[PDB]
């Protein structure tokens, strides 16, 4: 099947609050670690337009 | 995209303050307080990798376009093309004689520049976009070339080899590889008549002008940078709009600056009048075939001519199959557009000469010891 647009929007949240969030968190090595991916595969899946 | 772009370029601003304050430190009053420890963390350990992979997976959503559609659906709007463009634009303007600032983070810059390259739709964004974002892509190339002629100078050994060193680092890892990758993307995509028009030119001549300069120059660096060079060269070669080799024919071409622009103007900007003098120590074509025939006849060795092998034939191995299209012997779907005499005089001869020279030289080296520029030769053949 297809998203259901809803997902996309519930996507779409995901990846800016991680975003925003790790912008003003300090830095920590193992947050960082595995925060990265998360962003990557999550703006991998959602359509750029 | 539009949003995820639009905060990558109010990131890159937020990189402007920081590198300058590190500039400011580094020279004068040192202290390692690091007010944006946290941003330069942040930029170098997420924004890089996410730069990174984002556009090497929708590298066909930005090269879109509503005539030609690449990618499984969907094409970018004008003004992301124009985003990604400035992005890269500021991006290598970052990067500018900083390579050492960003320590173990550069390789992490010069990736990005390469898949931003490689996800440039210039051909929209300098036939409709905004002012600004072009000329961040002139000033791009214009910087490319002054920092070209203060690399090739000082290989001229007018410096021992302060700022020759940071200018030497930053051409050999980060000015070179991505400049070979624009031309290569702009060659693939036939985006040189619509970019390379009118100071990009003026650009790309200098960049040609000088690496070819180096063809009257022995150094243990210019024994190493040739490879690097050489396939910068070639990639010039494959999207410079104008027959450089040929300059007895320019006349004919519409993508000149000596067409394009009055004659009026070219003089408030420095051109020598002539199409012939832009890089007046280029032999033309015809010479420069019978050169290497009387090399490759000769049976002289790589050692006497590494110039020629490095340089000059990965120029020609790409400069005659781009004109062998547009000039004479083409396959011309040229009834209504045949008025205009071709601006190149490349046939199947020239191609089948050069690759006869090319397989003569070959073998005058075949049993010699060492020679790593016959893998190179072979690509580019």
């Amino acid at each position: 099947g297809v998203t259901s647009e809803e997902e996309l929007h519930l996507t779409r949240k995901l990846f800016w609050g991680i975003f925003d969030s790790l912008a003003h968190k300090k830095y920590d090595q193992e947050l960082y670690r595995m925060a990265m991916p998360c962003l990557c595969a999550i703006a991998g899946a959602l359509p750029p337009d | 995209a539009f949003g995820f772009l639009q905060q990558l370029l109010r990131w890159m601003d937020i990189s402007q303050e920081f590198i300058a304050h590190l500039e400011a430190v580094v020279s004068s009053g040192r202290v390692e307080k690091s007010p944006h420890e946290q941003e330069i963390k942040f930029f170098a350990k997420i924004l890089l990798p996410l730069i990174n992979q984002y556009f090497t997976n929708h590298c066909l959503y930005f090269l879109s376009t509503p005539a030609k559609v690449l990618g499984s659906g969907g094409h970018a709007s004008n003004k992301e093309k124009e985003m990604i463009t400035s992005l890269f634009c500021k991006l290598a303007a970052l990067v500018r004689h900083r390579v050492s600032l960003f320590g173990t983070d550069a390789p992490a810059v010069v990736n990005c520049l390469h898949i931003l390259a490689r996800s440039l739709d210039a051909r929209t964004v300098m036939k409709s976009g905004p002012e600004i974002v072009k000329a961040g892509l002139r000033s791009f190339f214009e910087s490319a070339s002054e920092d070209i002629e203060k690399m090739v100078e000082n290989l001229r050994l007018g410096k021992v080899s302060k700022g020759v060193g940071q200018n030497l680092t930053y051409t050999t890892v980060a000015l070179l590889p991505v400049l070979t990758t624009l031309f290569q993307h702009i060659a693939q995509h036939q985006f040189g008549d619509d970019v390379i028009l009118d100071d990009v030119q003026v650009s790309c001549y200098r960049t040609l002008c000088s690496i070819y300069s180096l063809g009257t120059t022995k150094n243990t660096y210019v024994e190493k940078l040739r490879p690097a060079l050489g396939e910068c060269l070639a990639r010039l070669a494959a999207a410079m709009p104008v027959a450089f080799l040929e300059p007895q024919l320019n006349e004919y071409n519409a993508c000149s600056v000596y067409t394009t622009k009055s004659p009026r103007e070219r003089a408030i900007l420095g051109l020598p009048n002539s199409v012939e003098e832009m890089c007046p120590d280029i032999p033309v074509l015809d010479r420069l075939m019978a050169d290497i025939g009387g090399l490759a006849e000769s049976g002289a060795r790589y050692t006497e001519m590494p110039h020629v092998i490095e340089i000059t034939l990965p120029m020609l191995c790409s400069y005659l199959p781009r004109w062998w299209e547009r000039g004479p012997e083409a396959p011309p779907p040229a009834l209504p557009a045949g008025a205009p005499p071709p601006c190149t005089a490349v046939t199947s001869d020239h191609l089948n000469s050069l690759l006869g020279n090319i397989l003569r030289i070959i073998v005058n080296n075949l049993g010699i010891d060492e020679a790593t520029w016959m893998k190179r030769l072979a690509v580019f053949a």
